[PDB]
């Protein structure tokens, strides 16, 4: 019952500003006390600001100034205004909800902020044919694309078991490329529909690729 | 310098004792502030392990324990196993920075573990690609622990090194270990060669995979 | 003297101290039972010299003055011995002027350990 939902998250120029939302269900804001926790690509968690059940609110001093939380009991949404953002604010951004003595209880699934001057650049989308015993893997590759991240579907949701979607690769060139696979029986191929449905918010990239196996 | 510092590392055998500490400073654990503990899975959010100084939330086994004195706090995990390979984070208050704050966090390995050799999946440059005037290789590694891989690439019999890219092994939601390596190619260097090949190295178990301009 | 919780609940509230700065009646009655066990002659002594007096245990270093804590700053500009008084005037006037600092009321050690978060409400419950 009890959700956390972040939006607002994307690509940011620096000393520019961004503002997070929060939406809950299943427990109201108003009579808890909310906190925002952040954690930069492969480090450590850290504490950002909070805001009391009473109203109070409290922040950080690598965030002192800059950052302002709020609420809106009308919506029962949590808010992060973010002002003059740097490289060390790039980080996963956490809704989260406290327990007894700042303990956190629940935590939102994280939105991503990045925090860069480099171009946006949508992917390039390719099929992934299955090859010429009773099980056969196919996929997509989404090739060069700047920042981070990339969502990938099969058949609109319906298709779970059997997918890998692979970490990405940061190349030399500064953009990233990456992989999902799906094994499938191999009495399935040239019938069944295989469509890969890939997401890049930040370039409103939207594509549905049709996998099927080559014709010779 | 450092708010709350907890060793990078630690290891332990399966069924073994070991400890995480958890050092403080007198505006915080010294001060007379509770320390919390969490758990954090690979490509997850963290999770509440232990509350106050020594109280497990329901669900967390009773293998895992908190003590806390001083300027000092640990966290003892007993009976190790698999499932306990994760991330660990401390947690308290600091009156003087007036704000929550979290340790540096411990990588706990578990060595020993059964192992798993890695499944591999080679992929040529498809046609829509090839038609575009461009050609990508891509190796595919899963379900392999522990996490140190080698990544071998050849043209015939010949070893090729240039415009070779692969990721760093990272964690999949089964506590094994996911990889991907990326040739990249003109398509008359594709055309050139009868076989291209994908050879990964796990302790002492070797995995091949071949394709063929066809 | 000691303190029923009904009986602290009543002269808190005659005192001010419902929602002021935003925290409800229950968070200051819940804080005096940890912090003193509604004791007005509680003396905490630490080992770094300093002493934490009254009801709501104020530290000698930072808030008021006993002269025996070296490095003293005495913030709420009044002599420790007054805070150990029946009349819990002075220790609700010092407590106003510390919950208004940055650390709100974590400053009290025993009510973030105990009491944030917690159904505080329960405290003044029955009275």
């Amino acid at each position: 019952q009890v959700q956390l939902v972040e939006s607002g998250g994307g690509l940011v120029q620096p000393g520019g500003p961004l503002r997070l939302s929060c939406a809950a269900s299943g427990f109201t804001i108003s009579s808890n006390y909310m906190s925002w926790v952040r954690q930069a690509p492969g480090k450590g968690l850290e504490w950002v600001s909070a805001i009391y059940s009473g109203g109070s609110t409290y922040y950080a001093d690598s965030v002192k100034g800059r950052f302002t939380i709020s609420r809106d009991n009308s919506k029962n949404t949590l808010y992060l205004q973010m002002n003059s953002l740097r490289a060390e604010d790039t980080a996963v951004y956490y809704c989260a909800r406290e327990g007894p003595g700042d303990s956190i209880v629940y935590w939102g699934k994280g939105t991503l902020v990045t925090v860069s001057s480099a171009s946006t650049k949508g992917p390039s989308v390719f099929p992934l044919a299955p090859s010429s015993g009773g099980t056969a893997a196919l996929g997509c590759l989404v090739k060069d694309y700047f920042p981070e991240p990339v969502t990938v579907s099969w058949n609109s949701g319906a298709l779970t078991s059997g997918v890998h979607t692979f970490p990405a690769v940061l190349q030399s060139s500064g953009l990233y490329s990456l992989s999902s696979v799906v094994t499938v029986p191999s009495s399935s191929l040239g019938t069944q529909t295989y469509i890969c449905n890939v997401n890049h918010k930040p370039s409103n990239t939207k594509v549905d690729k049709r996998v099927e196996p080559k014709s010779d | 310098q450092s708010v709350l510092t907890q060793p990078p590392s630690v290891s332990g055998a399966p069924g073994q004792r070991v400890s995480i500490s958890c050092t403080g400073r007198s505006s915080n654990i010294g001060a007379g502030y509770d320390v919390h503990w969490y758990q954090q899975l690979p490509g997850k959010a963290p999770k509440l392990l232990i509350y106050g100084n020594t109280n497990r939330p329901s669900g967390v086994p009773v293998r895992f324990s908190g003590s806390k004195s001083g300027t000092s706090a640990s966290l003892a995990i007993t009976g190790l196993q698999a499932e306990d390979e994760a991330d660990y984070y401390c947690q308290s208050y600091d009156s003087s920075l007036r704000g929550s704050v979290f340790g540096g966090g411990t990588k706990l390995t578990v060595l020993g573990q059964p192992k798993a050799a890695p499944s591999v999946t080679l992929f040529p440059p498809s046609s829509e690609e090839l038609q575009a005037n461009k050609a990508t290789l891509v190796c595919l590694i899963s379900d392999f622990y522990p996490g140190a891989v080698t990544v071998a690439w050849k043209a015939d019999s010949s070893p090729v090194k240039a415009g070779v890219e692969t990721t760093t092994p990272s964690k999949q939601s089964n506590n094994k270990y996911a990889a991907s390596s990326y040739l990249s190619l003109t398509p008359e260097q594709w055309k050139s060669h009868r076989s291209y090949s994908c050879q990964v190295t796990h302790e002492g178990s070797t995995v091949e995979k071949t394709v063929a301009p066809t | 003297k000691v303190f029923g919780r009904c009986e602290l609940a009543a002269a808190m509230k005659r005192h001010g101290l419902d929602n002021y700065r935003g925290y409800s009646l229950g968070n200051w009655v819940c804080a005096a039972k940890f912090e003193s066990n509604f004791n007005t002659q509680a003396t905490n002594r630490n080992t770094d010299g300093s002493t934490d007096y009254g009801i709501l245990q104020i530290n000698s270093r930072w808030w008021c003055n006993d002269g025996r804590t070296p490095g003293s700053r005495n913030l709420c500009n009044i002599p420790c011995s007054a805070l150990l008084s029946s009349d819990i005037t002075a220790s609700v006037n010092c407590a106003k002027k510390i919950v208004s600092d940055g650390n709100g009321m974590n400053a009290w050690v025993a009510w973030r350990n105990r009491c944030k978060g917690t159904d505080v409400q329960a405290w003044i419950r029955g009275c």
